[PDB]
RNA sequence: UUAGGCGGCCACAGCGGUGGGGUUGCCUCCCGUACCCAUCCCGAACACGGAAGAUAAGCCCACCAGCGUUCCAGGGAGUACUGGAGUGCGCGAGCCUCUGGGAAAUCCGGUUCGCCGCCACC
RNA sequence: AGUGCAAGAGCAAAAGAUGACUUGACAGUGUUCUUCCCAACGAGGAACGCUGACGCGAAAGCGUGGUCUAGCGAACCAAUU
RNA sequence: CCUGUCAAACUCCAAACUUACAGACGCUGUUUGACGCGGGGAUUCCGGUGCGCGGGGU
């Protein structure tokens, strides 16, 4: 910028996108990333892996893709972000994933958050990941019971376009079900 | 586009440099929120020896907390055109500030991908002046 | 390919230059060597450049020389063309002397000494504290030059 | 103390005062001579005096020099005449002196000196064409009072 | 010298450039090595841990293995085979 | 990649600037605090819930070279410096010839307003 | 800028500041380099492992004192566990 | 803006050159056994000069 003695940053620092002492950390296990990345309204989970040109995604799962298979819900609430997960952790187990460390980004390890409910999806899939139970939600906040109990404080509807009136997390429940079976095409 | 670009109320921080505390109830009663302690570095010879410590006390009121403020404190001050920062920011005055910006500030208040927000997009001390003597006040 | 021709003695010669002189198979003085030009054979030269006399021969002067100066691996053996003709891979001298000017082949490959062991320059050189640009006889020569020399000591 | 003892570059660059104490003053009184606030690119005779050898030049000698050749200048140009005068170099290189023998020779500041390769300008002046010939003697006072020979040369001058 | 320490007039070789200024990739800092690569030694300016004597910059040794994440380095020194623990941070693949 | 995620190299990518782009799509700004979480004071931020609005920011696309940077041609320069050799010159400090290498400042005209990998996606 | 102290070097979503929690300034045993370039030589030092026990963190991970290079001591004898 | 100068403990630049490893050519070793390893015996630890580069000192 100012002259040659000038540093500028890296360009993923300089985005302000990339921690590059979290990502050192990171990478020090050997294992591949659970990259957790959350969106205004969608939340992605890719498993990453180390390359010479750049990472590689072995495996990954978009919340948007999720209604593929009957979800008629929005996508960036908890049951939307454990099941995306839970989908990325199926497609990973398949392509001979076993194992991978939580990359949550610059977000927050904030008790209960979605990125730990992307990782609780992950793990169930059957990825052994490096965990804390009592840093994940309740089972019903997952479920979407947080949202349930909010739309009954109704007077006015909390979705706008009809999925239904009170919801229904019981959809989270259907949707699981369907996941956990072992046909489905991934 | 005339939506996205009009000015609204960051912040209204009232504040009261003091130097050595029983002001914290009179900002409290106010405003409305609680207010926090001021602290400071840097040895000074008007006995400020001890570096982390009380010396005065602020509120940043944001939304309702600060219009409401504000339509009971803009009456109080005598505002001027050299009052004005750069930014479209004023001070007057026990200290009241407001902080004036435009919609999506947020770029540069987040923390992932943040960025500064252009010189084309920032407020400007006429823009400010406008937005502000277009609700119940006069310039200059 | 050119003819190197030590000139100058072993006594206060740097050492690493004395060893590349070994190497291109050449231990005294007025020794002489057939030496191809490739790249790692031209640092080798211009290392030793002070204290040799280099240039590529014309073929009638190679022959000359190989006639009176060149030997078998071992032994007195004159190497005359019924010599060359019996030993090597060509009919006579001419034959070898334009292999090796094109350099396919080297005078140990055909089982010759990699020295030709010349006599002193009859009428003396041109001395060993000059190069040739300024009348001396050291550094890289003419090919009218070389012949001079190696003519004058056959 | 004679020049003998400093005219060759026989050291190393020493000059560094972040770690030189006690260095005296300099001699040299003034750099910019005669009409400092006219320009040079004014004149249309452009001389200089340039130095035949490497050396150093203590600013004993460079006031000296500079002095007996301005004083010329002044003498027949008048104080303020038309003409503009300049000793571009400085002396940067300090001296020492080791005045126990030889034990803890490393001597004490004693003067500064300044380096001036071969062909170099030491002093460049700027007159009229009616006024060369005494800038030319001037310059000629002034190769006497430093240690090389010298070329007075004309950069700017077709008046001949 | 004056001193005998560790670095001892390293101020060059142990220093970045300016541009070089601050944290390194991580990349570099993960590479994995094979038994028998051969590997050129130095020392990475903006990385703390991990390094070698000084008077090795320069190197190019032979990977035998590893101590822990850091690895187990093959060199002459002179005329004397020593052994070098060294992360990859550190080293370079050759070619 | 009609706007995405993770990266490698880490300014050829910086700084500054002009133009263009978004009905159930994307990223955003955006709207909003019952919850999980949050502020030594502020749902500002962080966290969560969500779409009435918008493409003005950001972001993506196209382009400009003024500053900074990368590389190239010519000039400076085979100059400065230099490894090897000399019964070559100089009172001397020092210089020269031969051989093998070979800058820097600066001028001028070009170049550069990132390149590449993986995954996802009308 | 700061980072205890020479000088040189390292560091910016930190190696700095603030806050909070904490005692890894832990026990045992090694590898390697250094001390002593090359090239033998002690004490001392550092980097890097393993075993045990721990602190913090969601976790990867970090902690074998202070960002790195100075702050150190044989045999005999005494006290101590 | 313009104009005048410097650096052993300065550097946006930057050689020649020295140096690690590897391949090639060369030379060399496999009856002259190299490279290396183990053992016996030393002497030696007042040096000097030329050239190049030095630091101190008139
Ligand atoms: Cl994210
Ligand atoms: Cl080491
Ligand atoms: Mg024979
Ligand atoms: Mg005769
Ligand atoms: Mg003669
Ligand atoms: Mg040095
Ligand atoms: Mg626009
Ligand atoms: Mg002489
Ligand atoms: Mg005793
Ligand atoms: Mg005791
Ligand atoms: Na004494
Ligand atoms: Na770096
Ligand atoms: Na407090
Ligand atoms: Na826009
Ligand atoms: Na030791
Ligand atoms: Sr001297
Ligand atoms: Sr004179
Ligand atoms: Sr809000
Ligand atoms: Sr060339
Ligand atoms: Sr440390
Ligand atoms: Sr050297």
């Amino acid at each position: 910028a100012t002259g040659p003695r000038y540093k500028v940053p890296m360009r993923r620092r300089r985005e302000a996108r990339t921690d590059y002492h979290q990502r050192l950390r990171l990478l020090k296990s050997g294992k591949p990333r659970l990259v957790a990345r959350k969106s205004n309204k969608h939340v992605r989970a890719q498993l990453v892996t180390l390359g010479p040109n750049g990472d590689d995604t072995l495996a990954s799962a978009h919340s948007s893709d999720l209604a593929e298979y009957g979800w008629e819900a929005p996508t960036g609430n908890m049951p939307s972000a454990y099941l995306t997960g839970l989908l990325a952790g199926l497609r990973a187990q398949e392509a001979g994933v076993e194992e991978a460390v939580l990359d949550i980004g610059l977000n927050s390890p904030t008790p209960g958050s979605k990125v730990f409910a992307i990782q609780e999806g992950a793990i169930d899939a059957g990825l052994d990941i490096p965990h804390n139970d009592d840093v994940l939600a309740d089972w019903q906040r997952t479920r979407g019971a947080h949202i349930a109990e909010y739309d009954e404080q109704l007077e006015e509807p909390l979705y706008s376009g009809d999925f239904d009136a009170a919801d229904l997390p019981e959809h989270f429940d259907e949707l699981r079900e369907t996941l956990l079976d072992g046909d489905i095409e991934l | 586009f005339h939506e996205m670009r009009e000015p609204r109320i960051e912040k209204v921080v009232v504040h009261m440099g003091i130097g050595h505390a029983n002001a914290e109830d009179i900002l409290g009663e106010i405003t409305g929120q609680m207010p926090v302690r001021t602290k400071a570095k840097r040895t000074v010879g008007e006995f400020d020896i001890r570096e982390g410590d009380p010396i005065g006390a602020k509120v940043t009121l944001r939304d309702e907390m600060a219009e409401e403020f504000l339509q009971t404190a803009l009456p109080l001050a005598e505002l001027a055109t050299s009052q004005f920062d750069d930014t479209g920011n004023f001070s007057f005055g026990l200290d009241v500030t407001v902080n004036l910006v435009r919609p999506g500030y947020r770029v540069a208040k987040r923390d992932k991908a943040s960025r500064s927000i252009p010189t084309k997009h920032r407020l400007n001390p006429a823009d400010a002046v406008a937005f502000i003597e277009s609700t119940y006040d006069v310039e200059v | 390919m050119h003819a190197l021709v030590q000139l100058r003695g072993e006594v206060n010669m740097h050492t690493d230059i004395q060893d590349t002189l070994e190497m291109l198979n050449i231990h005294h003085v007025n020794h002489c060597t057939l030496v191809p030009e490739t790249d790692a054979y031209r640092g080798m030269v211009a290392k030793v450049n002070d204290f040799v006399a280099f240039g590529e021969p014309s073929q009638e002067t190679l022959e000359t020389v190989l006639a009176t100066r060149a030997e078998p691996l071992e032994g007195d053996a004159d190497v005359d063309d019924e010599w060359v003709a019996e030993h090597t891979d060509y009919d006579d001298i001419s034959g070898l002397a334009f292999a090796l000017l094109s350099e396919e082949t080297t005078l140990r490959e055909q089982g010759l000494s990699p020295t030709l062991r010349l006599h002193p320059p009859r009428g003396g050189h041109d001395g060993v504290k000059h190069p040739v640009k300024e009348g001396g006889q050291l550094g890289k020569h003419d090919t009218e030059g070389i012949d001079d020399l190696l003519e004058a000591m056959r | 103390k004679p020049a003998s003892m400093y005219r060759d570059i026989d050291k190393p660059a020493y000059t560094r005062r972040e770690y030189i104490t006690g260095i005296p003053g300099s001699k040299i009184a003034q750099h910019k001579m005669g009409r400092k606030q006219k320009d040079a690119d004014d004149y249309p005779v452009q001389i200089s005096l340039i130095v035949e050898e490497t050396v150093q030049l203590r600013h004993g000698s460079l006031e000296a020099s500079r002095l007996s050749a301005n004083r010329h200048l002044i003498k027949e140009l008048g104080e303020e005449g038309d003409y503009k005068m300049t000793l571009r170099k400085f002396p940067h290189q300090v001296l020492r002196e080791n005045k126990d023998g030889m034990r803890a020779a490393f001597g004490k500041i004693v003067g500064t000196a300044a380096r001036v390769q071969a062909g170099e300008q030491l002093f460049t002046a700027y007159c009229n064409v009616e006024d060369a010939e005494h800038v030319k003697e001037a310059f000629r006072r002034a190769y006497n009072k430093i240690t090389p020979s010298c070329r007075i040369k004309v950069e700017r001058g077709e008046e001949l | 010298p004056s001193s005998n320490g560790p670095l001892e007039g390293t101020r060059g070789k142990l220093k970045n450039k300016p541009r070089d200024r601050g944290t390194s990739p991580p990349q570099r800092a993960v590479e994995e090595f094979d038994d028998g690569e051969k590997v050129h030694l130095k020392i990475d300016p903006s990385v703390p841990n991990g390094r070698f004597h000084p008077r090795f910059d320069g190197q190019t040794g032979t990977v035998e293995g590893k101590q822990g994440d850091a690895y187990k380095v093959d060199i002459v020194d002179g005329g004397k085979e020593k052994t070098i623990i060294v992360t990859a941070a550190h080293l370079r693949r050759q070619e």
